[PDB]
């Protein structure tokens, strides 16, 4: 709820999101969930539902011009030895911001988790969340869409997922999406 | 009645729900708010904001 309040912030000339210039409201729900995140870090939750509605705030937040868009917090929730629930809604604003903010790296930094992760369920999750929320679609210019993305989607789909038929799929997936059912576009 | 005269009544109790809710509720926020940054200030931390 306190997550749904939040409306866009009125930036100016491309003002950097800083402390000072923060919103007055803003301000009391960062406090909060500031609280409830720390909280949670000494008496967790039964799921630690409090981690995942925390991380999706801060995702809200970030998405307006509120808190400076930086994935770093949400690539360090999606390490490997925290509790899958908290994964995957990592991976989830990691997904939504590597579609906003058209990074490269980020969306490099994906595709090697897709390829190399213990867990396989974090790895269809993964394929299956960058399906929903792709970075790109057909109709779409963008700066990803080299041929070198092009290659590593197709070593993907041919090699790479050869051992789960849903990782295959799921890579199937994805290339439909991003490059649909004729020959890429974005190519020699 | 000064010259005799003595009064050993009780002392008046708080029962306002009111400000009972008010003071326990304050109280707790107040002990969490000091012990998180009690443990965030000897450890490791984060921020969202640069060097903050």
């Amino acid at each position: 709820a306190l997550a749904n309040s939040v409306t866009p912030a009125v930036s100016v000339n491309n003002e950097v999101r800083t402390l000072d210039n923060l919103n007055p409201d803003v301000r009391l729900i960062l406090e909060e969930i500031t609280r409830f995140l720390n909280m949670e870090k000494l008496l967790p939750s039964y799921r630690h539902t409090i981690t995942v509605s925390c991380l999706r705030a801060i995702r809200v937040l970030q998405k307006n011009g509120h808190v400076p868009s930086d994935p770093a917090l949400f690539k360090s929730y999606a390490e490997y030895g925290h509790f899958v629930d908290i994964r995957i809604a990592a991976l989830e604003a990691v997904v939504d911001y590597t579609k906003v903010d058209r990074s490269y790296e980020e969306l490099q930094w994906l595709l090697n988790m897709i390829q190399n992760d213990p867990v396989p369920y974090v790895r269809h999750k993964i394929l299956n969340m960058l399906t929903k929320n792709p970075p790109f679609t057909k109709n779409m210019e963008s700066p990803l869409c080299n041929e070198a993305l092009v290659d590593q989607l197709w070593k993907l789909m041919n090699s790479g997922t050869s051992h789960d038929w849903r990782l295959r799929c799921g890579a199937v997936d994805l290339y439909f999406t991003l490059f649909g059912l004729s020959r890429p576009s974005c190519l020699p | 009645p000064h010259t005799y005269i003595k009064t050993p009544t009780y002392r008046e109790p708080v029962s306002d729900y009111q400000v009972l809710r008010e003071k326990a509720a304050s109280q707790r926020r107040d002990v969490e708010r000091a012990l998180t940054r009690f443990m965030a200030k000897t450890g490791e931390t984060q921020s969202l904001f640069k060097d903050d």
